[PDB]
């Protein structure tokens, strides 16, 4: 999925 | 998952050259990409973070650009400490993938390997095992392919090889490959061959022997 | 100045559980958005991401190893522990822990996330070997033959690393290549050491092999067979 500070 | 492909996997260069390594992602990773340089025996060291920001204390000859699916690291004037392996890392999606790495080594003129095949010692045979070793000595570039053949059968899954680090004087590499068989299997065949493919060889060279021939 | 250092057992047997500790200084795992991750590197291979843990205690794992990994933190001891269960030989690798910055803040307000995109400081790495072998000395066998000739010694079936090899008690160095050992499927290492000389020197050649772990020294003179 997306990272922890992704979007 | 997400794939990160580095190019080229290996690259030769000389002090003072400008090199550029590229990393492509299978899906966009925005600007969440980092570059590292890892010298033999040491941990990777951060060069560029967030695709293009220069990490503090990192020399200015290092530069990173790109976003989305294509990134590049360029070292403008290669220094001796830059002969190393470089990696890119994506941090947009879990897991935080690393590329396969690109090895940067000292360029020198192409040199074909001197190949030698060694039969197993009678001393080893008495213990029940048979090791056949093949040596590829002082060649360049690093990529080489060794294929064992026994009575013309292509061997697979029964050999192991290791390569020395680039020689500091020669700039060449050497490779040792060991074919291992039980004494029994060994005895059931005659022609043991080590086939070698390399850029410096017009066509593959084969070194071999017939077992028990005296 | 941030520094990290890995500790744990250098040797572990298959099916066993491996516990690795990352002790660090220069930051706290209570600092805003900070992370500590683990990455491994099998000999001669690429880096492989394993897991990471943040100060707010969110944890993430490599999907391929998820079932065997547990990562945890001990904030007051400045340590992060990674537990890997059911190890097998393919888990032999150098294991590194590393720091990941949290977003930059201004008067405690997050204003820049670009610094989180990298693992900025790494530990030296700890080498872990997975093998069911007990300490054991090598068997040494001869390797016997531009117009260069080659010969050597095959240092077979020993554990654990390392072993030292020299030629003619240290007097022979030019043309010597001692290759890195390979870990055989049996769990024992094996290596060759060869030397190239003018096809005329065939001068005497003896390899001096020493495996400290098992108190095994061997000198093996190698010559061009045929009696």
């Amino acid at each position: 999925e997306l990272d922890k500070h992704a979007s | 998952a997400l794939q990160l492909t580095q190019s080229p996997s290996s690259l030769s260069a000389s002090v003072g050259d400008r090199i550029t390594i590229t990393c492509r992602a299978s899906q966009g990773v925005t600007s969440a990409l980092a570059w590292y340089r890892q010298k033999p025996g040491s941990p990777p060291q951060l060069l560029i973070y967030d695709a293009s920001s220069l990490e503090s204390g990192v020399p200015s000859r290092f530069s990173g650009s790109g976003s989305g699916t294509e990134f590049t690291l360029t070292i403008s004037t290669l220094r001796p400490e830059d002969f190393a392996t470089y990696y890119c890392q994506q941090l947009h999606f879990y897991p935080h993938t690393f590329g396969g790495g690109t090895r940067v080594d000292v360029r020198r003129t192409v040199a074909a390997p001197s190949v030698f095949i060694f039969p197993p010692s009678d001393e080893q045979l008495k213990s029940g095992t048979a090791s056949v070793v093949c040596l590829l000595n002082n060649f360049y570039p690093r990529e080489a392919k060794v294929q064992w053949k026994v009575d013309n059968a292509l061997q697979s899954g029964n050999s192991q090889e290791s390569v020395t680090e680039q020689d500091s004087k020669d700039s060449t590499y050497s490779l040792s490959s060991t074919l291992t068989l039980s004494k029994a299997d060994y005895e059931k065949h005659k022609v043991y061959e080590c086939e070698v493919t390399h850029q410096g060889l017009s066509s593959p060279v084969t070194k071999s022997f017939n077992r028990g021939e005296c | 100045r941030i520094t990290l250092k890995e500790s744990g057992p250098p040797l572990v047997k298959p099916t066993q559980t491996l516990t690795l500790t990352c002790s660090f200084s220069g930051f706290s795992l209570s600092d805003f958005g900070v992370g500590v991750g683990w990455i491994r590197q099998p000999p001669g291979k690429a880096l492989e991401w394993l897991a990471i843990i943040y100060s707010d205690d969110d944890k993430r794992y490599s999907p391929s190893l998820n079932t065997r990994l547990t990562i945890t933190k001990d904030t007051s001891k400045n340590q992060v522990v990674l537990v890997m269960t059911r190890v097998s030989p393919v888990d032999t690798a150098t294991y590194f822990c590393a720091h990941r910055r949290g977003p930059t803040t201004l008067f405690g307000v997050p204003i820049a996330r670009g610094p989180v995109n990298a693992m900025d400081v790494w530990g030296q790495g700890i080498t872990v070997t997975i093998s069911s072998t007990s300490t054991k000395g090598p068997s040494v066998f001869p390797l016997a033959p531009g117009a260069a000739a080659a010969l050597g010694c095959l240092v077979k079936d020993y554990f654990p690393e390392p072993v030292t090899v020299s030629w003619n008690s240290g007097a022979l160095t030019s043309g010597v290549h001692t290759f890195p050992a390979v870990l055989q499927s049996s769990g024992l290492y094996s290596l060759s050491s060869v030397v190239t000389v003018p096809s005329s020197s065939l001068q005497t050649y003896t390899c001096n092999v020493n495996h400290k772990p098992s108190n095994t020294k061997v000198d093996k003179r190698v010559e061009p067979k045929s009696c």
